[PDB]
């Protein structure tokens, strides 16, 4: 059960609130993930290739 | 008007090909266009060489000006409120040729505004 | 004042072969258009064919009999019979008596003395029979006085301008031809017997042109067949 | 495996200039408009419409 | 002079030439906002700015468009609106 | 019924009176009070010009004042203290504030699909040289959506489905939240009302539109001055009833050309012809031209007035300047004082624009009037600005205050509508054109009522 597209956005919590929202709603088929730093968002594109393990990049 | 409208309408139709007008009349003979009207259906009559082809309009009580083709069928015959000969033509195409006209006391309804000139 | 002789003359005779073709069924009546521009401002909204062939074939044609109407002094639309060669119609342009000065009528009243020249024409035409599709064609014939055609090759010239070109191309490409040469040869058997009839002609200051057409009218068998639409 | 796609299409497709857009007009018959990256930024910071938050999604 | 004397022939010319630009750069526009619909997916207002900040040089109509604002902004356009003004100051 | 029957009983018993043409009457007097007025929303300097840009500017200034306008109008209506039948109705900032099964209202702009037609798309890729395949880009939404610079909402119910939009439109929702994400409509709020003229045996005004003289169609020109010697009274003879025709206004779309492929004598040819027909014309009317889409002037919808050249020598005594009321050269949107009735025409290219969209969320003359209306409450006359106006220096599209008379002229057909926008009376005339569906409109001033006239061949 995955999407086979995605988009990551990082977004501290300091930022404008609303934009998650927005963003979500203007993509509305493509599910967004949302992170608080540049770090945990490159942690997170490795659990994702670590989960989907792909033959090729 | 007699034996001058005449005169003038033979002229233009045969002298030189062109298609005839009641509003050339107007113009010519200084003269109204009800008073026009009459004048063409005058020449329509005592014409023993139909040579032309009269062109007629039919003004219905909805302001509708049509021009009369097929000849034989006239729909709401009863909603006419006036049939003239609109203009004499020598061809079966009509296509007329319009130009400047010096309309200097030929008009019947003039405008309120008055020319100026310098 | 040839600048503008030239130019009326031209528009004259486009008009007038354009006339001819549409209402004698020389061409489809489909591709021919009613306009009042042509590449000049038309005296009426005449019927111009919008093949580009034909309107190349005419345009050259004008300018050819344009460059040697000093000594044309008549210039006729022959109608022919494809089935046969002969000539069934024909319409004649009478430039005798046309003043040639190379020194002000204005452009309105010769656009006048047009617009009646080319309703007398219309007139006249009208009132002729149809003609059937795909079985008739025009032929160009013009009456000289003092000219040959055809000798200017004899030299071997080389051309080197487009001016001395199109001389060329225009001094060879006309053919010697004898008065009433497609006319029946009066068989004997009911004759026929060609049919004159007179129209109006411009009469400008400058231009002086008489038109009148002619017609067979009449037959022996084996001409006008197939060609009239039947009786009407 | 990692691929780099540009040059795959450079040893493929005899092309003139092998960009992105270039690639996706003469092989996929696609027209894509090309921003700046000065641009991209610009619509892509937040207090943005959502046409612009969109357009660079 | 000459051309200045008949004003209407030189003020015909000068519209058609201006009205022909405008009609090009008017289309060229079009095609680049039905474009850019792709990204924006939108009609209005905010996606005629988004396909003007296109700057895509493996595209004709990029070229075509820069050179039509070119032309409407040329010192040779402010001439002819000029002259235009002059000739119809009477 | 014989031909020659009809002419004996109509042409032998003729009247051949009240026509001495020694003393002809007086066209009744129509005056323009904007004439000398000057202050035209509409007049464009060409030395500022247009440099292309500065679009977003015009578009920031309609958003603000269309929120200040609905809003007002809002506070008006649904003030502190109303109440729903459901709950009180609470005042709702954010667009995304929404969240709950509370009564609200809020303001934002609409958001829709409007695809090309196709034919635009093909008439467009022809003439682009590189032009890619646009309807493979468009390969949609069938909903409304407000958007209120901080999210945008689904917009759902009966309501907002029976009412003609267009992108950007500023307007103010009232409502509750659906179970998802979409916002029930119950209610809609539009900018509050401007300013009306007070109203007001005065005379008629013959509109007509669509000449679309060229070099090609001689029985335009045979309409044309079937109409003129209408207008002079030669053919109706009904010289009282055609003597209140003060003026006659030209709407535009006098000539017919391809810019893509013209010359300058054809051109000049048919501007002769338009020429003539004013000469013949003006000393018994006064007329006034407003360019069209192919007339030549500017693409954009503020076209500027036709030049006093591109007109016969025979007019330069119409134009010395002195003598405007017996010719008129006016902008393409313009705003008619006639005799105290104050009329906002313009040849249709907003209408004309707005067709031009596919919008699968609402080609007829109701539908037309429907948008004409729609044009009228939304205080916008170009809601398309993309599309119909080009870029604006330093918004007259933005009305200020409300005619008498709205006129949208070069239209497939003819229709009258009267419209009553928070208690003030509009009447909308939709002007078809001449070329086909030869029709002229005579719009009596007195009662505010569009009789119509037609001419066959
Ligand atoms: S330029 Fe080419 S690519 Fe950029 S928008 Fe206009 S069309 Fe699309």
């Amino acid at each position: 059960d995955i999407a086979y597209e995605g988009i990551m956005i990082v977004h501290k919590a300091s930022e404008d609130s609303t934009f998650p929202t927005k963003i979500q709603h203007c993509i509305n088929e493509i599910p967004v993930m949302f992170y608080e730093s540049e770090f945990e968002m490159f942690e997170a594109l490795t659990d994702l290739v670590l989960l989907l393990d792909p033959d090729i990049l | 008007m007699d034996q001058k409208a005449s005169y003038f309408i033979n002229e233009k139709l045969f002298t030189e090909v062109k298609p005839v007008l009641f509003t050339d009349l107007i113009h010519h003979l200084k003269i109204g266009p009800s008073m026009a009207k009459k004048l063409m259906f005058d020449y329509y009559k005592q014409t023993t060489n139909a040579k032309y082809n009269c062109v007629v309009i039919c003004c219905y009580k909805d302001q509708t000006i049509k021009i009369i083709h097929d000849l034989s069928n006239i729909p709401q015959q009863d909603s006419i409120i006036d049939c003239f000969i609109y203009a004499f033509n020598p061809m079966d195409s009509f296509i007329p040729y319009y130009d400047i006209i010096d309309q200097k006391d030929c008009l019947t309804i003039k405008n309120s505004y008055e020319l100026k000139v310098s | 004042m040839n600048r503008w002789v030239e130019k009326w003359l031209r528009v004259y005779l486009k008009c007038y072969i354009n006339l001819i073709l549409f209402y004698r069924n020389v061409y489809p009546p489909q591709s021919f258009d009613y306009t009042t521009y042509q590449s000049f401002n038309l005296p009426q909204f005449v019927p111009i064919n919008r093949h580009p062939a034909l309107i190349d074939y005419i345009e050259e044609l004008i300018l050819d009999v344009l460059s040697k109407l000093t000594h044309v002094y008549r210039f006729s639309i022959c109608i022919i019979n494809k089935k046969n060669d002969l000539c069934i119609e024909k319409y004649v342009l009478d430039f005798s008596e046309l003043q040639h000065v190379d020194k002000i009528i204005t452009e309105t009243e010769v656009f006048d003395e047009f617009r009646s020249s080319l309703n007398s024409l219309i007139m006249h035409l009208e009132k002729l029979p149809k003609v059937n599709d795909d079985t008739i064609t025009f032929e160009a014939v013009i009456n000289a006085i003092e000219l040959e055609l055809g000798h200017k090759l004899d030299r071997n010239r080389r051309v080197d301008s487009l001016e001395e070109k199109a001389e060329i191309e225009r001094d060879s490409n006309w053919v010697k031809c004898q008065e009433d040469e497609n006319l029946p040869d009066n068989n004997g058997f009911q004759p026929p017997k060609i049919k004159l009839t007179s129209l109006v002609g411009s009469d400008v200051g400058p231009l002086i042109i008489h038109q009148f057409s002619e017609k067979l009218i009449s037959g022996d068998d084996k001409i006008l067949n197939g060609v009239y639409s039947q009786y009407e | 495996h990692m691929i780099n796609i540009w040059r795959a299409l450079r040893s493929d497709v005899n092309l003139t200039q092998y960009t992105i857009e270039s690639a996706a007009f003469n092989i996929l018959h696609k027209r894509l408009p090309h921003f700046s990256f000065e641009s991209l930024t610009n619509m892509w910071n937040a207090k943005k419409s959502t046409t612009e938050l969109k357009t660079v999604l | 002079d000459d051309c200045l004397e008949k004003r209407s022939t030189t003020t015909l010319s000068f519209l058609i030439k201006k009205l022909k630009r405008q009609k090009e750069y008017q289309t060229l526009k079009t095609v680049c906002r039905t474009c850019s619909y792709r990204y924006t997916s939108d009609a209005g207002i905010e996606n005629d700015h988004i396909a003007s900040k296109c700057n895509s040089y493996d595209c004709p109509v990029f070229y075509s468009r820069v050179k039509a604002e070119r032309y409407l902004r040329d010192n040779q356009s402010v001439q002819r609106e000029e002259a235009l003004i002059s000739l119809n100051d009477w | 019924l014989h031909m020659d029957a009809l002419l004996t009983k109509f042409n032998e018993d003729r009247s051949l009176q009240d026509e001495n043409l020694s003393q002809p009457r007086t066209r009744v007097r129509i005056v323009d009070d904007n004439l000398y007025n000057k202050s035209n929303p509409f007049q464009l300097c060409y030395k500022k010009r247009d440099y292309g840009s500065q679009y977003y500017h015009i578009y920031q200034y309609r958003l603000k004042t269309f929120r200040e306008r609905v809003l007002k109008e809002c506070d008006k209506r649904w003030d502190a203290g109303f109440t729903l039948n459901g709950q009180l109705v609470l005042k709702k900032d954010k667009v995304l504030d929404i969240q709950g099964n509370q009564p609200c209202w809020c303001v934002g702009s609409i958001y829709c699909e409007m695809k090309y037609k196709p034919n635009v798309l093909d008439e467009v890729i022809n003439d682009t040289y590189g032009a890619p395949d646009l309807t493979k880009s468009y390969t949609g939404s069938d909903e409304i959506m407000l958007e209120d610079e901080s999210g945008r909402v689904l917009l759902v119910g009966d309501f907002i489905r029976s009412t003609p939009f267009i992108t950007g439109v500023v307007v103010g929702i009232l409502g509750m939240e659906a179970e998802a994400g979409t916002f029930q409509v119950l209610d809609i709020c539009y900018p509050t009302p401007l300013p009306q003229n007070p109203f007001p045996t005065r005379g008629k005004i013959a509109l007509v539109s669509g000449l679309n003289l060229n070099n090609t169609s001689p029985d335009r020109l045979l309409r044309l001055e079937i109409l003129r010697e209408f207008l002079m009274g030669r053919i109706n003879n009904k010289i009282d009833d055609i003597s209140l025709i003060g003026r006659l206004l030209i709407c535009g779309n006098s000539v017919d050309f391809d810019i893509k492929s013209v010359n300058k004598d054809e051109l000049m040819i048919s501007l002769t012809e338009f020429s003539k027909f004013l000469h013949n014309i003006l000393p018994s009317i006064s007329v006034d031209i407003m360019p069209g889409t192919n007339d030549p002037s500017d693409k954009s919808l503020p076209q500027q007035p036709f030049h006093k050249s591109l007109f016969d020598k025979s007019l330069e005594s119409y134009f010395n300047g002195s003598n405007k009321e017996i010719l008129n050269l006016v902008t393409n949107p313009y705003e008619f004082s006639y005799n105290g009735v104050d009329v906002l025409a313009v040849s249709g290219k907003n209408i004309n624009d707005i067709c031009k969209y596919v919008i699968p969320s609402n080609d007829d003359i109701e539908h037309r009037l429907d948008l004409m209306e729609c044009t009228m409450k939304w205080q916008n006359i170009a809601p398309t600005a993309p599309d119909t106006l080009w870029c604006y220096p330093y918004d007259p599209f933005v009305l200020d205050k409300w005619p008498h008379v709205y006129i949208v002229a070069n239209q497939p057909y003819f229709g009258t509508r009267v419209v009553e926008i928070g208690g003030k009376n509009i009447k909308i005339i939709s002007v078809p054109e001449f070329s086909s569906t030869g029709m002229i409109i005579l719009l009596d001033l007195e009662t505010l009522e569009a009789e119509t006239v037609k001419i066959d061949i």
